[PDB]
RNA sequence: CAGGUGGGGAGUU
C-alpha cells in the first residue's frame, strides 16, 4: 500500500501516473480516498519517477489510520511521540495542509535523518526535526501541543514504556487549545494488556483525560472485560484491527480528549 | 545553529540570482509569515518564524534539520549541495528548459543534457547562466548549467551537448 | 442631503433581493447627530447585505473585498462581524470537500 | 501599467507594474482596456499560465460579481479560451502570494443569482 | 515562577 502525498499531486493524477507507469493499484476501501493498494507492478514501486518526486510514499493502512484518528487541524501544534518512520507526520503533514506546528521527535539519530530525508522528499516545511525523550518532552523540551500522536513502539517493560509515554502525551496536551487537546494513541500490536491495560491505567493517572470514539468506520471494538480483568466501559470506544478482520496489519487505535 | 552574517547571506545571493535572478525577494520579504534563512551547522536552512521559534528549543547539536535545506555551505562559500530547493526555485525559476523523455532518464541519472535530447528552451538562455529543467509534465528535474545559447543551438548536431547537469531528482534516493 | 433617500432606496433594493453604494457611502466624509444616524442605517444595510449572502459558499470570498476596503477606512463592530462571518464561511467552505458536481452539499450547508 | 506592459511588448526585448495591476483590481470593482492588457498578458510567450494566472485570475473572477454582464463573460471567456488546462481557477487553488488578500489553501454558485438572467445561462455554460 | 535553546553577548580555564 502506497499512501499519496496530496501536497505533491491529487490522487487521480496519481492514479493515472501508476497506470502509464504499468502499475496495477486500486483505492484502498472507503475509509482512505487516498490510500492505493498495488496488486502488480512490473516497474519497481520505490524507483518510481513519482516516489522519487515524493507524488506518493509508502505506508501502511493501519498506520495511515492513526493519522485519520487523530485529524489534525490547520494552524494547529501537533506533536509526534514517535516521529519515525515519518509515514504519520507526512500524512499528518498533507491533512495540515502545511499549516501549522509540527513537532517531529524521534529518540533514534539514525531513524531521525531516515525520517528527515522522508519529510525533504515529501517537501514538508512546518515539520521540526528533534532527538529527545518523548517522557521528558512535555516537561522539557515544550508542552500544550494542540494534538499529541502517541505512536508508541508494541512486553512488560514495553507496556511501561507505553504507560509512561502516554502520560507524558496526556501532559503535553493543552487542554485549553481551541482545536481541543485530543490524543491519538497508536499500537503496533493487539496485545490487551499493551492497547486496553495501557488506556486503563492512563485513564486513572489523568481524570482529565475522557476516552472519545475514534471515528474509524472499520475496527473492532476495545474490549471491556477479558478473562479477570476489566477495562472501562469507555474502552469500547477504541478500534482494534486484525490481519484476519481488517485485512490489515494488527493495531490498536485510542482517541483522548484532556478537559482540564 | 548561528544567525547568517552578511558576508555569508551575500555569497549565497549571487548563487541564489544566478537561476532565479531578482525573484529572490519574493521570497526574502513575505508579510504573511516570516520565513527567512538561518544558518544550523553548515546546513542553510529556509524556515518559518514558528519554525525558528520551535527550533529555538532544540539544541543546536541536537537539531539535525529544519525546514528545507538551500546547500552546504562549504569551505568555499558555494551552494546548492542540496537540491531541496528545486521545489521552491521552480516556481521562481527564470529560464526553463523542458528535455523529452529520450534525456529525461539520464537526466535523472546525472547525465548532462545533450542536444538531441532538448525539447523545448526559453529562447533566451544565456551560456554560462543558472537555469531549471523540466519535464514534459511541467515538473521540476534538476539543477543544470548550460554552456550554450539558444541562437546557436537552433542549428546544432545532435551529438552536441548544450547543458550540464549538477544536481537531480534522482539524487534524493541515490 | 439626498443620503437618507439612497438609504431608504438601499434597504428598499436589499428587501427585494432578499455593497459598492453601500461602501461609497461608508467612506463619504459625511460618514466617515444626522451623520451618526446616517452611519448607523448604513451600517444596518451592510449587515442586512450581508446576512443575505451568508448562505453562500462564497460569502467569505465576496466579503473580502468588503472588508479590506473597511479595514483600510460601530465601524469596528461592524468589521468584526463581518470578519467573524468570512471566518465561519471560510470553515464551512473547508469542511465542504465535495466536489463541484455534488452540489447537494453546498446547498445543504447553504 | 498598461503603458508598462505595452513598453515590454516591443518586439525584439516589470514585477512592480504586475503587482500593482493585480491590487488595482479590487478598487475597480476602463473595461476595454483591462481585456486588452489582459489579452496581451495572455499574448505573452510563456511568460504567463504556468500556476501564477490562476492566482491573478481568480481575484478577477471575484471581483466579477459586479459590473455589466457582458463585461464579465468576456473577462471568463478569456480564460475559456486560454490554452492552459487548469481548471480550480473558479474553485479552490493554490496560495495566493503577491500581497495574498485572499484565499491560499464558489464564486459562479452565487453569480447565478443576479439581476441578469444571462449571467446564470453563462455560470452553467462555463461550468 | 519553572524549563528549553543558546561562538549571539559577558565572564573563567
Amino acid at each position: 500500500t502506497i499512501r499519496t502525498n496530496t501536497l505533491k499531486t491529487q490522487r487521480r493524477e496519481l492514479a493515472q501516473a501508476l497506470i502509464n507507469r504499468g502499475v496495477n493499484l486500486e483505492p484502498i476501501g472507503k475509509w482512505s480516498k487516498v490510500g492505493l493498494q498495488v496488486f502488480e507492478s512490473q516497474v519497481p514501486i520505490g524507483a518510481t519517477p513519482e516516489y522519487l518526486a515524493g507524488h506518493y510514499i509508502l505506508q501502511a493502512a493501519s498506520s495511515f489510520l492513526p493519522v485519520m484518528a487523530l485529524a489534525p487541524q490547520p494552524n494547529e501544534r501537533i506533536l509526534d511521540m514517535s516521529s519515525a518512520p515519518g509515514g504519520k507526520v507526512t500524512y499528518v503533514a498533507a491533512l495540515q495542509k502545511n499549516t501549522g506546528i509540527i513537532f517531529a521527535n524521534d529518540s533514534n539519530k539514525a531513524r531521525t535523518k531516515a525520517l528527515s530525508a522522508n519529510i525533504h522528499r515529501l517537501g514538508v516545511r512546518n515539520a521540526i526535526v528533534c532527538n529527545y525523550d518523548g517522557r521528558k518532552f512535555p516537561n522539557e523540551v515544550i508542552g500544550g501541543f494542540d494534538r499529541v500522536l502517541l505512536d508508541a513502539p508494541c512486553f512488560d517493560t514495553l507496556s511501561h514504556l507505553q504507560r509512561q509515554l502516554l502520560l507524558s502525551a496526556i501532559d503535553s496536551v493543552n487542554a485549553d487549545s481551541k482545536t481541543g487537546g485530543f490524543i491519538v494513541y497508536s499500537t503496533c500490536s493487539i496485545t490487551v494488556d499493551e492497547d486496553e491495560a495501557v488506556i486503563q491505567y492512563a485513564l486513572k493517572k489523568r481524570p482529565n483525560v475522557k476516552l472519545v470514539s475514534t471515528g474509524l468506520e472499520f475496527g473492532r471494538e476495545g474490549f471491556t472485560r477479558f478473562r479477570e480483568k476489566r477495562f472501562h466501559p469507555s474502552l469500547k470506544l477504541t478500534r482494534r484491527y486484525y490481519p484476519h478482520v481488517h485485512n490489515i496489519d494488527g493495531f490498536f487505535v485510542a482517541k483522548l480528549k484532556k478537559i482540564s | 545553529m548561528r544567525p547568517l552574517t552578511h558576508e555569508e547571506t551575500k555569497t549565497f545571493f549571487e548563487k541564489l540570482a544566478q537561476y532565479i535572478g531578482k525573484n529572490i525577494t519574493h521570497l526574502i520579504d513575505r508579510p504573511d509569515d516570516p520565513h527567512c534563512f538561518r544558518l544550523q551547522k553548515d546546513r542553510v536552512y529556509y524556515v518559518s518564524e514558528r519554525a525558528m521559534k520551535m527550533a529555538t528549543s532544540v539544541a543546536r547539536q541536537n537539531l539535525m534539520s529544519l525546514g528545507i535545506c538551500f546547500g552546504k555551505f562549504t569551505k568555499t562559500n558555494k551552494f546548492r549541495l542540496h537540491i531541496t530547493a528545486l521545489d521552491y526555485i521552480a516556481q521562481y525559476a527564470r529560464y526553463k528548459i523542458w528535455v523529452k523523455s529520450n534525456g529525461e532518464m539520464p537526466f535523472l541519472y546525472g547525465n548532462h543534457v545533450l542536444k538531441a535530447h532538448v525539447g523545448r528552451i526559453t529562447d533566451d538562455t544565456p551560456q554560462h547562466q543558472g537555469v531549471v529543467i523540466y519535464s514534459m509534465n511541467d515538473t521540476p528535474l534538476g539543477f543544470g548549467v548550460t554552456a550554450r545559447s539558444t541562437l546557436e543551438l537552433r542549428r546544432l548536431e545532435p551529438t552536441a551537448i548544450v547543458a550540464f547537469h549538477q544536481a537531480d531528482v534522482g539524487e534524493y534516493l541515490r | 442631503q439626498l443620503f437618507p433617500m439612497r438609504f431608504h432606496i438601499i434597504r428598499s433594493l436589499i428587501y427585494l433581493s432578499r455593497a459598492p453604494s453601500l461602501f461609497e457611502v461608508l467612506d463619504s466624509s459625511y460618514v466617515s447627530v444626522y451623520q451618526d444616524g446616517l452611519i448607523d442605517q448604513l451600517l444596518e444595510l451592510l449587515s442586512e447585505y450581508y446576512v443575505l449572502y451568508a448562505t453562500d459558499i462564497s460569502f467569505p470570498e465576496l466579503v473580502i473585498p468588503a472588508i479590506v476596503r473597511s479595514k483600510r477606512f460601530g465601524l469596528l463592530t461592524l468589521v468584526n462581524r463581518l470578519e467573524q462571518q468570512s471566518k465561519f464561511m471560510t470553515e464551512k467552505r473547508n469542511q465542504q470537500k465535495f466536489a463541484p458536481i455534488d452540489s447537494d452539499s453546498v446547498e445543504q450547508f447553504a | 501599467v498598461s503603458t508598462a506592459f505595452e513598453i515590454a511588448s516591443a518586439q525584439g526585448v516589470l514585477g512592480l507594474f504586475v503587482q500593482r495591476l493585480y491590487k488595482i483590481i479590487f478598487p475597480f470593482s476602463e473595461m476595454e482596456m483591462l481585456l486588452k492588457c489582459f489579452q496581451v498578458f495572455f499574448f505573452k510567450s510563456k511568460n504567463i499560465s504556468s500556476s501564477r494566472l490562476s492566482s491573478f485570475s481568480k481575484r478577477l473572477a471575484i471581483a466579477s460579481m459586479q459590473l455589466p454582464e457582458h463585461s464579465a463573460s468576456a473577462d471568463l471567456a478569456l480564460l475559456k479560451k486560454l490554452l492552459s488546462r487548469y481548471s480550480k481557477l473558479s474553485r479552490l487553488l493554490t496560495s495566493e502570494e503577491q500581497i495574498g488578500d485572499g484565499i491560499y489553501n464558489y464564486e459562479p454558485f452565487l453569480l447565478k443569482n443576479h439581476y441578469s438572467p444571462a449571467v446564470s445561462q453563462s455560470a452553467k455554460e462555463l461550468l
